[PDB]
């Protein structure tokens, strides 16, 4: 379950 | 602890690796190499895009996040493909093809 959330 | 001995790869520690490249950077430091509760960077790879393909990672409307994934775990001509059908960053990604050329 990886997120999709990019580093911002 | 599974950081540093490269253990529980399932548990993607969600409460602290948050991003997605607290979760690759999380992965790459449990990789192995030459049977249970072990994960290989060809697993891993394969695992990313087979199971959760760019539709898991570009619901975000986001290319370069899904770019990233796979270059950075070594997948070049995936990235280089998938990049290249983005028709604002078509240039981007034939040059990243001359370069691994």
């Amino acid at each position: 379950a990886p997120p999709v959330r990019s580093i911002y | 602890y599974c950081i540093i001995g490269r253990c529980d790869v399932t548990d993607n520690q969600s409460e602290v690796a948050d991003k997605t490249e607290d979760y690759l950077w999380l992965k790459l430091n449990q990789v192995c190499f030459d049977p249970q509760d072990r994960l290989t960077l060809s697993q891993f790879q394969k695992q990313l895009l087979e199971d959760y393909g760019e539709s898991h990672f570009t619901v975000n409307q986001q290319p370069f996040l899904y770019f990233q994934v796979l270059f950075l775990t070594a997948q070049f001509e995936a990235a280089v493909a998938f990049l290249f059908r983005m028709e604002r960053l078509r240039c981007h990604a034939v040059h990243v093809a001359l370069v691994l050329f």
